RNA sequence: GAUGGGGAAGCUCCGUUUCAAAGGCCUGAUUUUAUGCAGGCCACCAUCGAAAGGGAAUCCGGUUAAGAUUCCGGAACCUGG
RNA sequence: GCUUGUGACGGCCCGUGAAAAUCCACAGGAAGGAAUAGUUUUCAUGCCAGGUCGUACUGAUAACCGCAGCAGGUCUCCAAG
RNA sequence: UUGACAUUGUGAAGAGACAUAGUUUCUUUACUUAUUCAAUGAAGCGGAGCUGGAAUUCAUUUUCCACGUUCUAGCAUUCAAGGUCCCAUUCGGGGCUGAUCCGGGUU
C-alpha cells in the first residue's frame, strides 16, 4: 500500500507553513538586568495584523540600555492596549494591561497572556486570539505559581516566569460562521496546506486503513492505540471515550 | 600584577601579523610575453563593398579584431599600427564568430587615404 | 567653576545608557580556554585518589630556593663546555699519553626520566627532584612509592619547566643529584632532611588522603550560610 | 525618485526650521512643547520630593 | 548551497550563523620610507537564485538589399574622476 | 464617446494583500575654519572617461513542439468607421 | 514499550549479612562535576559593606526588608560633566574618582 496522508506531511514540501507576509517571531523582551531587578518603559508604536493569525501584534518600542539606540520587540497585542500607550517590563513593575511581570509578582485572580513556560523563554502559553491563564496561587518556597491554562489544565511554573497583563486581542473570531468554502480557502492559504481534506473512507485501500469497501464504511475500529505505528494511526488516537459528549466538562 | 580590562563580552581572534612571501625559488621562470600585442589586436582589414562604402562615406575603418580585446585595446592598436586619432570604437561579433570594429576617426584623418594608404580596395 | 557646570549621571536602569564597564568576568572565552579551566575545576570536584594528590603538596619556595641554588652549581656541560673539553682531552691524551683521563672526573645532575628511574632502583640518587605537571601523570605517580622502597629521599618540585632551564631543556620532568664535590656535601645533608620531613616521612599517611572534593564558591559560600543558620540559630 | 534625490540641491530635501525634511513642522511644536512641560515638570518633582526627605 | 562543525563503512547526509579565536573602514602616525603602529569604530558570517519583480541616465529626424532608442545629424542626461 | 493613465474617496476580508540592493533627510556636534584675509564645490560654468556579452529574422493553418511546410498545441502589448 | 548491564560520581537517613563493631547492597532526599535543556552580539551573578529604615533592645545589635526610572507619542550616543592628582605647560593628553569591596562559576 501507499503511504497514507499524515505520513507525508512530516517531510514539508508542500505541506510548509506560507511565512512569506508574517510580520516576525512575537516574543517577550529577553529577560535582563532591567527586567528582572526593575522595571523598563516602552511605547507600543503599532498594532498590526499578522498574516495567519487570529490576533494582532504590537510593535513595542524599548531604548537598549547598554548602547544609544532603538531595540524594536513584538509583542501579541492585548486587548485594549492601544498606540502611544507606555508599557512597563519588569519585577518591580506596576500591574496594569499590557505589562510584563514575574507571575510571582502578581496576586491570585491576575490574568494574564503570552506566559513563560520556563522563566525567560521569551513566552509560550495562552497566544491564541481570545486566550490567558489565570494565577491558582502561588507557593513562596521553592517559589512556584500556579496557573490554568486555556486547555483547563493546571500547571506549576517558575515564579519568575513572566506574564503580560490581560487577554489576547481579536478574541470572539471562532463565533462567526466561515459560510462558504472560499472563506476557508482563503483561510488556510495563509496558514498551511492542510485543505481541504479528504475522507479517508472516500480512497482506495492502498491510500487509507480506512479505504475500499463496496460501501464506504471504517469497517473496524476507528479507535487506535497510542502504541500503534506510523501508517496505522488515522482515526481517534488513544481515544479514552468516544460518542456525543452530554453534561458540562469544566475540569475540577 | 592583575588582569587585563575587557571592556567587551566578545573575544575576537588577535590581529596577528601576516608576513608577505619571500619565495625560495620563483614561479614560472621566464614571464610570459605579451599576449594581446597590438598586432594580434587587430587582425585584418574587412574589405566588404558595404564596408568599403564606410571608409569612403563614413570615415571608418573596418577591422578584423581579436575576440580577447576591447574597445580600449582595439583603439590603442589602432592609433599606434595606423598613426592615426581615433574618436570612438564600436565592436561587434561577427555570426562567424569573429569581431569586427567600426573605428571612427577625428575629422583630422581621412580613412580613404589611410585605408589605401595600408593597400586594400 | 567659571562657565562649567557638574551635571551627575543616573546610571539607574531606566534611563542613561550604562558606562563601559570590565565585563571581564562575562567574555565569552575561546573553547580552548574553556576546556583548560574547567579541566582544572572537574579535576578538583571528583574525589582525588591518595596515589594523586599526593602531588599538590608542592616543595615551599623558600626550602626549593635552597634546594635550586645547590643543584644550579651541578648543571651539565653545555655544548660550548664539550666542545672545549674535547680540544683539551684530544690533544692532551692521544699527545702527552694521558689515560684518556686527561678531563676529571664530573660533578653533574642527572635527569631525564629513564635515567633517573634505574638510579633509584641502584640506590645511587641521594636527592630526587620531581615535577608537580606531567600530563601524562603516570610518568612521575610511581615515584614516590619507589623512592620510598629503596630509601631515597625525595621531593615534588612546582615548575617540570624550572627542572628544564638548570639542565639546560626545555622541560626536564625530573632532576637528580647522585655525586657531590665534598664542598657541598654538608648543605645536602640539612637539605635532604628537611625534605625528608615533608614528603618521605609523610608519605605512608598522605597515602590514606584523598583529595578533592572541593565545591565551587558559589556553592560554598551557600552551604555555608545553610550549614550555619539551620543549626545554630 | 530615492537615486534622483542625489541630482538635487539640499533646500528641494529641506525646509528651514529644525527636524526640517523629516518631520512635519506640527510635529515639531508638538515636541517643542512637550519637552518643555516635560523637563518643567521633572523639577516639580525633584523639590517636591526633595521636601519629603527633609519632611518625613 | 560552501564553511568550524556533527552523522555516515563510504559514495555522501545534516546544519547556514549553526556550540567557531570567523573580518575591514576611516584616518592618523612617515618626512630613515614606504606604509608599520596610534585611537575610535562596525560586528554585517559565504555565495548562487528574476532577459515579467527592484533598478542611475536619450530623444526626434534621417539613413540600409538586410542594422538601429545601437549608425549619421542635432539636442540632452547619468555615473565616476 | 473609445483605450489608457492618474487622483480624491468608498466596498471587501477568521484574506488586510514581498524582499533586498540603493538613494536622501533629520537629531547629533567631533572637528576645521576670517581681516591683510580664510572657509565654502549639495549654486553656475568648465575638463576627461564610460569596459564585457546579446542586438539579424520567425514567433506560427510553413522558421517553436506534435516523425512533416500536421485543421492540434504554445505567454503578451497596439486596436479606426 | 518494558527490564537488566554499561555511561555512573558525592553526601546523609533507613532497610539489609560474617551472625548487635563496618567493607557492602538496595529504598527514600540531598549534592554538581558527567550527561541533559533553555537564554544572551556570555552585562551586571555569588559573598560581603556602606547608607536608609521597619523592628525590640533584656547590654548592644539578636535580625529582616529595601539600597536613582510611572500624569504627557519629547530629549537620553563623543572614555561623562564635576572633583582631584600628573605631563612641565600648547593644543594636546593620561590616571583616580564620579560608578564601594572580595571570588573570574556568562545566566
Ligand atoms: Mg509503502
Ligand atoms: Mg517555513
Ligand atoms: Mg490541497
Ligand atoms: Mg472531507
Ligand atoms: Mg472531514
Ligand atoms: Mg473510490
Ligand atoms: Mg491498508
Ligand atoms: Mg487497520
Ligand atoms: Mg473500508
Ligand atoms: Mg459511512
Ligand atoms: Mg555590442
Ligand atoms: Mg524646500
Ligand atoms: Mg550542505
Ligand atoms: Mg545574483
Ligand atoms: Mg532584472
Ligand atoms: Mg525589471
Ligand atoms: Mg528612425
Ligand atoms: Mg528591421
Ligand atoms: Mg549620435
Ligand atoms: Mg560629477
Ligand atoms: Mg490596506
Ligand atoms: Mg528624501
Ligand atoms: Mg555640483
Ligand atoms: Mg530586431
Ligand atoms: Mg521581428
Ligand atoms: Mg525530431
Ligand atoms: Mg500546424
Amino acid at each position: 500500500g501507499r503511504v497514507i496522508r499524515n505520513q507525508r506531511k512530516g517531510a514539508g514540501s508542500i505541506f510548509t507553513s506560507h511565512t512569506r507576509l508574517r510580520q516576525g517571531a512575537a516574543k517577550l523582551r529577553t529577560l535582563d538586568y532591567a527586567e528582572r531587578h526593575g522595571y523598563i518603559r516602552g511605547i507600543v508604536k503599532q498594532i498590526v495584523h499578522d498574516s495567519g493569525r487570529g490576533a494582532p501584534l504590537a510593535k513595542v518600542v524599548f531604548r537598549d540600555p547598554y548602547k544609544y539606540r532603538l531595540r524594536e520587540e513584538i509583542f501579541i497585542a492585548n486587548e485594549g492596549v492601544h498606540t502611544g500607550q507606555f508599557i512597563y517590563a519588569g519585577k518591580k513593575a506596576s500591574l496594569n494591561v499590557g505589562n510584563v511581570l514575574p507571575l510571582g509578582s502578581v496576586p491570585e485572580g491576575t490574568i494574564v497572556s503570552n506566559v513563560e513556560e520556563k522563566p525567560g523563554d521569551r513566552g509560550a502559553l495562552a497566544r491564541a486570539s481570545g486566550n490567558y491563564v489565570i494565577i491558582i496561587g502561588h507557593n513562596p518556597d521553592e517559589n512556584k505559581t500556579r496557573v490554568r491554562l486555556p486547555s483547563g489544565a493546571k500547571k506549576v511554573i517558575s515564579s519568575d516566569a513572566r506574564g503580560v497583563i490581560g487577554v489576547i486581542a481579536g478574541g470572539g473570531r471562532v463565533d462567526k460562521p466561515l459560510l462558504k468554502a472560499g472563506r476557508a480557502f482563503h483561510k488556510y492559504r495563509l496558514k498551511r496546506n492542510s485543505w481541504p481534506k479528504t475522507r479517508g473512507v472516500a480512497m482506495n485501500p492502498v491510500d487509507h486503513p480506512h479505504g475500499g469497501g463496496n460501501h464506504q464504511h471504517i469497517g473496524k475500529a476507528s479507535t487506535i492505540s497510542r502504541g500503534a505505528v506510523s501508517g496505522q494511526k488515522a482515526g481517534l488516537i488513544a481515544a479514552r471515550r468516544t460518542g456525543l459528549l452530554r453534561g458540562s466538562q469544566k475540569t475540577q | 600584577k592583575a588582569l587585563k580590562v575587557r571592556t567587551s563580552a566578545t573575544f575576537r581572534l588577535p590581529k596577528t601579523l601576516k608576513l608577505a612571501r619571500a619565495p625560495k625559488y620563483a614561479s614560472k621562470a621566464v614571464p610570459h610575453y605579451n599576449r594581446l600585442d597590438s598586432y594580434k589586436v587587430i587582425e585584418q582589414p574587412i574589405t566588404s563593398e558595404t564596408a568599403m562604402k564606410k571608409v569612403e562615406d563614413g570615415n571608418i575603418l573596418v577591422f578584423q579584431v581579436s575576440m580577447k580585446a576591447n574597445k580600449y585595446q582595439i583603439k590603442k592598436a589602432v592609433k599606434e599600427l595606423y598613426e592615426v586619432d581615433v574618436l570612438k570604437v564600436n565592436t561587434l561579433v561577427r555570426p562567424n564568430g569573429t569581431k569586427k570594429a567600426y573605428v571612427r576617426l577625428t575629422a583630422d584623418y581621412d580613412a580613404l587615404d589611410i585605408a589605401n594608404r595600408i593597400g586594400y580596395i | 567653576n567659571p562657565l562649567t557646570h557638574s551635571t551627575p549621571k543616573n546610571f539607574g536602569i531606566g534611563q542613561a545608557v550604562q558606562p563601559k564597564r570590565n565585563l571581564s568576568r562575562y567574555v565569552k572565552w575561546p573553547e580552548y580556554v574553556r576546556v583548560q579551566r574547567q579541566k582544572k575545576i572537574l579535576s578538583i570536584r571528583l574525589k582525588v585518589p591518595p596515589t594523586i594528590a599526593q602531588f599538590q603538596y608542592t616543595l615551599d619556595r623558600n626550602t626549593a630556593a635552597e634546594t635550586f641554588k645547590l643543584f644550579n652549581k651541578y648543571r651539565p656541560e653545555t655544548a660550548a663546555e664539550k666542545k672545549e673539553r674535547l680540544t683539551k682531552e684530544a690533544a692532551a691524551v692521544a699527545e702527552g699519553k694521558s689515560k684518556q683521563d686527561a678531563s676529571p672526573k664530573p660533578y653533574a645532575v642527572k635527569y631525564g626520566l629513564n635515567h633517573v628511574v634505574a638510579l633509584i632502583e641502584n640506590k645511587k640518587a641521594k636527592l630526587v627532584l620531581i615535577a608537580n605537571d606531567v600530563d601524562p601523570i603516570e610518568l612521575v605517580v610511581f615515584l614516590p612509592a619507589l623512592c620510598k622502597k629503596m630509601g631515597v629521599p625525595y621531593a615534588i618540585v612546582k615548575g617540570k619547566a624550572r627542572l628544564g632551564t638548570l639542565v639546560n631543556q626545555k622541560t626536564s620532568a625530573v632532576a637528580a643529584l647522585t655525586e657531590v664535590r665534598a664542598e657541598d656535601e654538608a648543605a645536602l645533608a640539612k637539605l635532604v632532611s628537611t625534605i625528608d620531613a615533608n614528603f618521605a616521612d609523610k608519605y605512608d599517611e598522605v597515602k590514606k588522603h584523598w583529595g578533592g572534593g572541593i565545591l565551587g564558591n558559589k556553592a560554598q559560600a551557600k552551604m555555608d550560610k545553610r550549614a550555619k543558620n539551620s543549626d545554630s540559630a | 525618485r530615492p537615486r534622483q534625490y542625489a541630482t538635487v540641491s539640499k533646500t528641494h530635501k529641506t525646509v528651514s526650521r529644525a527636524y526640517g525634511g523629516s518631520r512635519c513642522a506640527n510635529c515639531v511644536k508638538e515636541r517643542i512643547i512637550r519637552a518643555f512641560l516635560i523637563e518643567e515638570q521633572k523639577i516639580v518633582k525633584k523639590v517636591v520630593k526633595e521636601q519629603t526627605e527633609a519632611a518625613k
